[PDB]
């Protein structure tokens, strides 16, 4: 019944680095339960560490786990890229019960985002709606400030986000930014703008078009 | 002050085959709880009036230890049935499904003891009817 | 060799109840161990369900208690999960998986997932998106194709054909309101588009839909 929460949340390391992160227990938890699993997207989670230390047979060496009563943790001794998962704990007192995890991404150089915004399509239009979409593609670290200004006014209303994993080839995020509409609302601005703040410059990112010269 | 009465001697021989219907009803008769409970606390009995009988022959013959040390196959069968049962679910509820690989080695040695026991009753039995 | 096996239907109204079977293969259910339900939601999040262990006996989540029932079918050599009056919120990925000693899970199934909806099945409407270019220049150009107002998932979106396979991102998809939307995109070099025809394939396996959407240079008339 005790609960386990893992820290970082989420984390990222370079190629070699030493990598540490823990699971700690609301209650003292017997060392032989204190599991680890790891899982990556798409796949079921796979048994890692098992009664604290024990490292499951086909896991490299550079792994460790160590820990007793309330702090446990998980160690990698040099990061390789095929580590990139998300970490579970795991134990049992009086009830099974699962860590929080702890997502392990890889760290690159910092890549600025390539914007591209799009006004609705003719076919959309005709059927009523109206929806303005940014893509943000290509960009590092995944921290970024996203922004919808109509008519020169922030609108947050209608806006989704939705970001992919990290790419597996170039270690970079893209993410899209949809800000959805009625056709009426639409057509009662003029400009439309997606605006991008991220680490790799103090200058945002901006990009617009005016409704009425398309 | 051995109260070694025939209706002891009788009921001594008597337990041994009971043992064994023991677990036979165990393995057969699909038991719950409440007539569960019963069925071992039978055999908890059972158990003790051959408990008794098994440190009687110790203590005479040879005294105690030298004789236990022959007759070790002999105590596997004097372990309550129920008190396995109870080790089992404790020992799975825990996880410790290793240790109950084990004590499922120790019910089949409680089988075979007891079934040795049983076969051991029957020919002293026909011994007393038809002395030969 | 263990290995598990989730089966059973992917979708389930609120209120009515979910069950999937589990069929295990290269260990027998009666011999050792417990046989559990782990199911992972949206932001995946992990939880234990119950199990059911070789000798019959079942344990359940607590929270879980009122609602769900392990059952199994020793000559089949599977166990069942039946969880009722399901809602919103007992959409997730279910797991089938085995507990060994401390009840590290040792062997999982690939996981089956569950959407809970009030949904009806409906194709998607696929819209190309093109730049209106005003000041778009330089050596790339990224189109796309928002494909929204679908259920269930998922849908399968490709470029040319799949011969268009570089330079993609598909993003999750997200609902609207009970209607999942998405989009892609497609990065090709200044000198392939719009010289050359670009065209977004959408697959909608659930409402048997299939289109394809030409990424048109904001038209000429």
């Amino acid at each position: 019944q005790i609960v386990l929460t893992q820290s970082p949340a989420i984390m990222s390391a370079s190629l070699g680095d030493r990598v540490t992160m823990t699971c700690t227990a609301s209650s003292s938890v017997s060392s032989s339960y204190l599991h680890w699993y790891q899982q990556k997207p798409g796949s079921s989670p796979k048994l890692w560490i098992y009664s604290t230390s024990n490292l499951a047979s086909g896991v490299p060496a550079r792994f460790s786990g160590s820990g007793s009563g309330t702090s446990y943790s998980l160690t990698i001794s040099s990061m390789e890229a095929e580590d990139a998962a998300t970490y579970y704990c795991h134990q049992f007192h009086r009830s099974l019960t699962f860590g929080s995890g702890t997502k392990l991404e890889i760290k690159r150089a910092d890549a600025a985002p390539t914007v591209s915004i799009f006004p609705p399509s003719s076919e959309q239009l005709t059927s009523g709606g109206a929806s303005v979409v940014c893509f943000l593609n290509n960009f590092y670290p995944k921290d970024i400030n996203v922004k919808w200004k109509i008519d020169g006014s922030e609108r947050q209303n209608g806006v989704l986000n939705s970001w992919t994993d990290q790419d597996s080839k170039d270690s970079t995020y893209s993410m899209s930014s949809t800000l959805t509409l009625t056709k009426d609302e639409y057509e009662r601005h003029n400009s439309y703008t997606c605006e991008a703040t991220h680490k790799t410059s103090t200058s945002p990112i901006v990009k617009s078009f005016n409704r009425n010269e398309c | 002050d051995v109260m070694e009465h025939p209706l002891v001697e009788l009921g001594v021989s008597y337990a041994a085959l009971l043992s064994v219907i023991v677990v036979v009803v165990e393995y057969t008769m699909q038991l719950s709880g409440e007539y569960l409970v019963r069925l071992y606390l039978v055999d908890l009995i059972l158990v003790i009036i051959l408990w008794a009988d098994y440190a009687y022959r110790a203590y005479k013959s040879g005294d105690p230890a030298g004789y236990v040390k022959k007759t070790l196959y002999e105590i596997p069968a004097l372990v309550p049935a129920g008190l396995l049962a109870l080790i089992e679910g404790h020992l799975a509820g825990l996880g410790l499904f290793r240790l109950v690989r084990l004590l499922r080695f120790l019910r089949i040695l409680l089988i075979i003891s007891r079934g040795s026991k049983f076969l051991s009753a029957i020919a002293d039995a026909a011994d007393k009817l038809v002395p030969r | 060799d263990v290995q598990l096996q989730e089966s059973g239907p992917g979708l389930v109204k609120p209120s009515q109840s979910l069950s999937l079977t589990c069929t295990v293969t290269g260990y027998s259910i009666t011999n050792n161990y417990a046989w559990n339900w782990i199911r992972q939601f949206p932001g995946n999040k992990l939880e234990w369900m119950g199990y059911i262990n070789y000798s019959g006996t079942t344990s359940y989540n607590p929270s879980l208690k009122s609602r769900i029932s392990i059952t199994r079918d020793t000559s089949k050599n599977q166990f069942f999960l039946q969880l009722n009056s399901v809602t919103t919120e007992d959409t997730a990925t279910y797991f089938c998986v085995r507990g060994y000693d401390y009840f590290a899970m040792d062997y999982w199934g690939q996981g089956t997932s569950v959407t809970v909806s009030s949904a009806k099945t409906t194709p998607p409407s696929v819209y190309p998106l093109a730049p209106g270019s005003a000041a778009q220049t330089n050596s790339m150009v990224t189109l796309g194709c928002l494909v929204k107002g679908y259920f269930p998932e998922p849908v399968t979106v490709t470029w040319n054909s799949g011969s268009l396979s570089s330079g993609v991102h598909t993003f999750p998809a997200v609902l609207q309101s009970d209607l999942y939307t998405l989009s892609s995109s497609v990065t090709v070099p200044s000198s392939t588009w719009p010289s050359e025809t670009v065209t977004c394939n959408v697959a909608h396996p659930a409402s048997s839909t299939k289109v394809d959407k030409k990424i048109v240079p904001r038209d000429c008339g």
